């Protein structure tokens, strides 16, 4: 069967340093998993959120991090905001769902010390200004080894001046109760219930 | 690339990287302190800037080292240009002090000086709150007028002398970084250069202001007749149906807006206007959904959505605590993708409009915000204003206003109701073109020394009348400054932005509106839901004023100049309407006639033989003010205390000869009869005689 420990074992990453799961030959009960959680949204696209956890599938992919509730609406499709600009491109030509839930006391999940998004990750040069960098659906960010000493305050600017790169990061304080994000995508069949 | 061009780059960089951190700090101290009142957050405040002012100057001596003739790339250069503006830094400490004294005496005097009521010299009022208050809402023509000359005799009798310091200081400041004068220093905003074709010379404005002028007259006469004929209903008395109008009568302190005329001047009055007010309280709105509404109207046009970070920084209520806070509306760019908003939002139409206009701000921020750090502003300084005026004017019309549910699904306009909303727009719009034209050019003369000294006041109500159609109620002489009782003119801010950002505004509209393919007048055009005038209007507002303002003007409208048309085919209606309102009146003014010019007596006096200086014009005054006492003592009885301010002195030409008139002590109102100011000159006409040394034919009163 398809094993979830790894996403209980340590504390969720950031959105722009998502974790992702490739799950093949195995039998999976998405109905245990997602009932651990309080689900607050299940928007789905080209798909049922029923026929979802019912089907077999060559590959299932599920990319998780900690995100806070009020932010929801910067994750909907079609959005241009700095979340999907920066941050998490979803990747819609196959079919996939987005949930979001938040973590009950009863589960053993740590909690990081505060939630963490990219406003902007550019290059600069005094002959044109900055060069935005977008990210691409279901990659990573390339301004992502600018975030290792992380941000102090909002809008702190972490540079490199030997490649003329900069990234901006905005901090929102830790909830109560834990919230995270889980993308879930299919291929057509190994993985059945 | 060259090696100077090199150097150069590499300095940019570091100063932008370091700028940026150093700005944040100061905009984010500032906000701190603007909603949280406190000791602590201004000492914070006054820090966090003076950290950043150092850091400037320390820059901007070694940007000095570069050779703007050898840069080729424009933009290396023209943030090269930006970044070696000296300014006041290059007087010598010993004057720059010394203007900055001034400066802060100027600005002490307006905020803190006081009128006073003569009958009760213990009750005063301050300009805000107080004389503001009645000048726009009184009609009583007295009490007009005691605030009027009240604020002009007690506060800018103190702003005359400081003003002739300040002027010559300004232009020793702007000779040491190689302009003409100062005027000529504050024309360098609309100085273009580096493109073949888009050139524009810092001389061209005054000429292109002139031009534009000339064709907005013959509308503002048409408005200026309208009102005159109404307001001879309120003052039957005090207004000549064919002259100026008078100075204390305007709505205003200064009449630079005639909206508080409005009252007066409706043309229908059972026709009130749009006021959605009641249907947003009746639908239960509340600030935050006011903001929403503004937001889906940019991005209905295809400009982007406000950041996560706005809804949670701003202040978009007054605060429940016990903070107190700044309410004036501001939209701020903090920097690093950081934009707030800080407003007392009420559910009120006013506000709903306020809002629309702030967030235009904050549109504009965001679109240059990709630019190198020096060239984040507007095109020019007129750029800004003019793109929140034109966000208003597509959410206040009715067609607007039916798509948000504010106004009911059968809704009608009538054209009764559209007059009485084009004349209340040209109460502001076309009332302050004249105003500021006339004040700038009057500055403008002073700085280039066409107008001495000697003839400030004169120069000023020769202007007023003539250009404005204006007449002061009582003479004035060399000790009163006028201008400097306006906030622009003693607090050294420059004034023409406001009459260029009202051209750019209809330049603006009519061209998204025909994006739009509005069919129809051009006062009744919405923008709504058209994305092909939204991308007209981004390729302008993301250049910043990163190349020549005259290329991002055509962007947007397609020419390169400034054109009036826009503005003359805005206000069509409402001229067709006023010339047949107009038909049976007179347009236009004379200059000759003045309120005081029925009392006034003609002397007329030929010494050829002493100079007639000002000591002799001050015993001339001191002996009428002694005839005026022997008359009311020996005719009627009364003891008055006629000093020599009461005496008014008018029309003095280099050959002697004058006019005057007598005012009652305590009241500038209470004009002495010229039968009986006759009757005291034919009196004591004996004595008049031997103080002076002439006689009946050297020394003349006409009409005794
Ligand atoms: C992004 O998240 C990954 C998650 O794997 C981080 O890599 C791990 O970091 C932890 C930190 O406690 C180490 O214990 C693991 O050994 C790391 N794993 C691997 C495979 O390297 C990574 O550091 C994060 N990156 C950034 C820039 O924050
Ligand atoms: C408004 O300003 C006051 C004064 O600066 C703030 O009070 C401070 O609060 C912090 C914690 O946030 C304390 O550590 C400081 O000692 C307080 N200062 C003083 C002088 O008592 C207050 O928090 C501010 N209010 C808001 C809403 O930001
Ligand atoms: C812009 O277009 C939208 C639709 O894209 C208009 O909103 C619609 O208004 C009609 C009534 O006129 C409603 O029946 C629809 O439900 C509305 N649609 C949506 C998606 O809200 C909107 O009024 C237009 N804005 C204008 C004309 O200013
Ligand atoms: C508003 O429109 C009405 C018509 O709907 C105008 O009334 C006409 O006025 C003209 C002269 O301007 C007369 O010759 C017509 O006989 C009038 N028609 C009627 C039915 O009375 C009215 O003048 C317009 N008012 C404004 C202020 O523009
Ligand atoms: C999935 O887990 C739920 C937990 O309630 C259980 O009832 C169900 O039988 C499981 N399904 C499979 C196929 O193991
Ligand atoms: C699970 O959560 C409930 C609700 O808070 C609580 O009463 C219960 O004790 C928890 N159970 C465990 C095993 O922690
Ligand atoms: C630049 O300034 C430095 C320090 O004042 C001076 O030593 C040097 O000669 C200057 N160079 C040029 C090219 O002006
Ligand atoms: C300055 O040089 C840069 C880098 O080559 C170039 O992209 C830019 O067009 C140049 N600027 C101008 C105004 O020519
Ligand atoms: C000034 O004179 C007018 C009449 O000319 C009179 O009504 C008014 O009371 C006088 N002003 C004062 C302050 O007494
Ligand atoms: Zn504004």
């Amino acid at each position: 069967e398809c094993d979830f420990s790894k996403l209980f074992k340590a504390a969720p990453p950031q959105i722009y340093n998502f974790s992702r799961l490739v799950f093949t030959n195995c039998n999976y009960n998405l109905t245990k998993l997602l009932s651990l959680f309080h689900v607050s949204e299940f928007s789905c696209h080209q798909v049922s959120p029923s026929a979802l956890a019912s089907g077999c599938y060559s590959s299932l992919t599920v990319d998780y991090f900690a995100y806070p509730l009020y932010l929801a609406s910067y994750l909907q499709q079609g959005s241009t905001g700095e979340i999907a600009q920066y941050n998490y491109k979803q990747d819609f030509s196959n079919p996939t769902c987005r949930i979001l839930a938040s973590v009950p006391a009863n589960v053993s999940i740590p909690k990081p010390d505060k939630y963490i998004w990219l406003s902007q990750c550019y290059s600069f040069s005094a002959y044109s200004g900055d060069v935005p960098h977008y990210v691409l659906p279901g990659q990573y960010t390339p301004c992502l080894y600018l975030t290792s000493s992380g941000f102090d305050n909002s809008y702190q600017t972490n540079r490199d001046f030997q490649n003329k790169m900069a990234a901006t990061g905005v901090i929102s304080s830790m909830t109560d109760n834990l919230q995270m994000a889980f993308v879930i995508s299919v291929q057509y069949n190994s993985v059945c219930p | 690339q060259s090696l100077i061009e090199e150097k150069a780059e590499s300095f940019l960089n570091k100063f932008n990287q370091e700028a940026e951190d150093l700005s944040y700090q100061s905009s984010l101290a500032s906000w701190n302190y603007n909603t949280n009142i406190t000791e602590e957050n201004a000492q914070k405040m006054n820090e966090a800037a003076a950290k950043w002012s150092a850091f400037y100057e320390e820059q901007s001596k070694i940007a000095q080292n570069f050779s703007l003739q050898e840069i080729q790339n424009a933009t290396i250069k023209r943030q090269l240009k930006a970044l070696q503006q000296s300014g006041s830094s290059a007087l010598s400490p010993d004057k720059n002090k010394q203007l900055n004294t001034i400066l802060n005496t100027m600005s002490t005097i307006y905020s803190t000086g006081k009128v006073c009521n003569s009958m009760n010299p213990q009750e005063c009022f301050l300009l805000e709150p107080g004389l503001d208050e009645i000048m726009a809402t009184s009609t009583d023509y007295n009490r007009r007028l005691w605030a009027w000359e009240g604020w002009r005799a007690e506060v800018g009798k103190q702003l005359r002398p400081l003003y002739e310091e300040y002027v010559v200081l300004k232009n020793e400041m702007a000779r040491a970084n190689n302009y003409e004068d100062y005027g000529d220093y504050w024309r360098g905003d609309y100085e273009a250069e580096g493109v073949e074709g888009y050139n524009y010379n810092r001389n061209q404005l005054i000429e292109d202001v002139e031009n534009t002028f000339k064709e907005i007259k013959p509308l503002y006469e048409q408005l200026h007749a309208y009102v005159r004929t109404k307001l001879m209903e309120v003052y039957p008395s005090y207004i000549s149906p064919t002259g100026c109008l008078p100075a204390h009568l305007l709505g205003d302190m200064w009449g630079r807006f005639w909206t508080n005329l409005y009252p007066l001047t409706t043309p229908f009055l059972q026709k009130p206007n749009i006021d959605v007010t009641d249907a947003m309280v009746n639908q239960s709105w509340d600030a935050e959904r006011i903001f929403k509404e503004a937001e889906k109207f940019f991005v209905s046009v295809g400009l982007p959505q406000m950041t996560p970070g706005f809804w949670t920084n701003s202040m978009l209520t007054e605060p429940g605590d016990d903070r107190k806070v700044v309410c004036h509306p501001t939209a701020w760019d903090l920097g690093h993708g950081d934009f707030r908003i800080k407003m007392c939002t009420k559910v009120t139409m006013d506000n709903f409009l306020t809002a629309h206009h702030e967030m235009g701000h904050i549109q504009y921020d965001m679109a240059y915000a990709k630019q190198p750090f020096l060239l984040r502003n507007g095109a020019n300084e007129g750029f800004h204003e003019a793109v929140g005026e034109i966000m208003s004017l597509s959410a206040a019309t009715p067609k607007h206003l039916k798509s948000i549910g504010l106004l009911p699904s059968n809704f009608q306009e009538d054209n009764e109701t559209e007059i009485n909303f084009l004349l209340k727009q040209a109460l502001t719009i076309v009332g302050t073109l004249p105003f500021t034209y006339m004040l700038e050019k009057w500055r403008w003369m002073v700085f280039q020394d066409k107008i001495p000294r000697e003839q400030w006041t004169k120069k000023w109500w020769e202007m007023k009348r003539e250009i404005v159609g204006v007449v002061e109620p009582l003479p004035h002489d060399e000790t009163y400054c006028d201008p400097a009782s306006l906030f622009h003119v003693s607090n050294d801010y420059s004034f023409i932005r406001y009459y260029t950002r009202t051209i750019y505004q209809f330049q603006f509209q009519e061209a998204l509106c025909q994006a739009a393919k509005h069919d129809g007048p051009l006062h009744k055009c919405d923008i709504s839901n058209s994305t092909e005038a939204g991308q007209k209007l981004l390729n302008m507002l993301s250049l910043g004023n990163s190349g020549p303002w005259t290329l991002a003007l055509e962007n947007v409208v397609g020419s390169r100049n400034m054109d009036v048309k826009p503005l003359l085919n805005y206000f069509q209606p409402l001229f067709v309407w006023l010339k047949e309102q107009n038909r049976n009146s007179t347009v236009g003014w004379s200059t000759d006639w003045s309120p005081y010019a029925d009392q006034s007596i003609k002397v007329r006096i030929s010494l050829k033989a002493y100079e007639w200086t000002d000591n002799e014009m001050y015993l001339f005054r001191s002996s009428v003010a002694y005839a005026m006492r022997e008359y009311f003592s020996r005719e009627k009885n009364q003891t008055v205390p006629f000093g020599e301010a009461d005496v008014w002195v008018s029309d003095l030409k280099p050959r002697v000869s004058f006019n005057f008139f007598v005012t009652s002590p305590k009241n500038v109102s209470d004009i002495i009869p010229r039968s009986e100011v006759e009757e005291a000159i034919r009196m004591s006409r004996g004595r008049i005689n031997d103080i002076f040394g002439l006689n009946d034919n050297s020394l003349e009163f006409l009409g005794i």
